[PDB]
């Protein structure tokens, strides 16, 4: 039924999200978005005939200020996905105040997650906007631009379109699946 | 003058050229070299054990053919 490609024109498998994962998320990180702090999560899954299946949702144990936010365990988080076979298909993060985009720094980090796999997402949410994205980079211009890139600054715009939305329809299905929340903190 | 493997959470496999005197730090500007990761997201993980940027494979003793395994630092903001 769809066939979706990079940029560069590479067949992107399937990615199936549950549609309850954004709100969820949302409710798990309640406390800290009220509180102004950012958080993240993992979005973990598992490949079946061909297609992705997010299937579990991880918030490892992390630091954040109202404008980061970023793991400081990764060898446990390692372990934990590890010892339950969930391969890494994307993140999710919170801007508290901000709008829905991709920040420089989210670039930086999501550009070697879809390094390691072309069908990685990045979904953004924007609560106090009522807003929410699921974007990746542009495959390979995009990629090869934030690769090259040695500007300094935690917070360094870039030249040139860097990032897209996922298409709809593409390869990201929204669909009613069942989803755990594993909160590792 | 010896091979060994990066293994990620997304079911890829990295081949490096290295040799015993590498320095972890080392091994992920080699990453970096061919992938494209920034040394500083990298985190190598090797039996239970994350490796230290300072050791060398030698000091860990990490023989020929053998799997590291690769997990990135997520930073958002
Ligand atoms: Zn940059
Ligand atoms: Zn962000």
């Amino acid at each position: 039924k769809i066939h979706a490609y990079t940029e560069g024109g590479k067949p992107l498998r399937t990615i199936y999200l549950p549609k309850l994962l954004k709100k969820v998320f949302l409710d798990v990180v309640k406390p800290n978005t009220k509180k102004n702090l950012e958080t993240c999560g993992i979005l973990c899954g598992k490949l079946r005939q061909n297609a992705f299946f997010i299937t579990h949702l991880v918030i490892p144990l992390q630091e954040a200020t109202s404008d980061t936010c970023g793991t400081t365990d990764e060898a446990s988080l390692f372990e934990f996905q590890d010892k339950h076979n969930l391969l890494t298909l994307g993140w999710i993060h919170t801007h508290p105040t901000q709008t829905c985009f991709m920040s420089s720094v989210d670039l930086h980090t999501h550009c070697s997650y879809q390094l390691m796999l072309p069908e990685a997402i990045a979904i953004v949410m924007a609560p106090s906007k009522n807003t929410s994205g699921i974007f990746r980079l542009l495959d390979p211009e995009g990629l090869q631009t934030i690769v090259k890139c040695r500007k300094p600054g935690l917070f360094h715009p870039h030249e040139g379109k860097v990032y897209t939305m996922v298409a709809q329809p593409g390869h990201v299905r929204e669909i009613n699946s069942k989803l755990q929340v594993v909160d590792l903190r | 003058s010896m091979q060994i493997f990066v293994k990620t959470l997304t079911g890829k496999t990295i081949t490096l050229e290295v040799e015993p005197s590498d320095t972890i730090e080392n091994v992920k500007a080699k990453i970096q070299d061919k992938e494209g990761i920034p040394p500083d997201q990298q985190r190598l993980i090797f039996a239970g054990k994350q490796l230290e940027d300072g050791r060398t494979l030698s000091d860990y003793n990490i023989q020929k053919e053998s799997t590291l395994h690769l997990v990135l630092r997520l930073r958002g903001g």
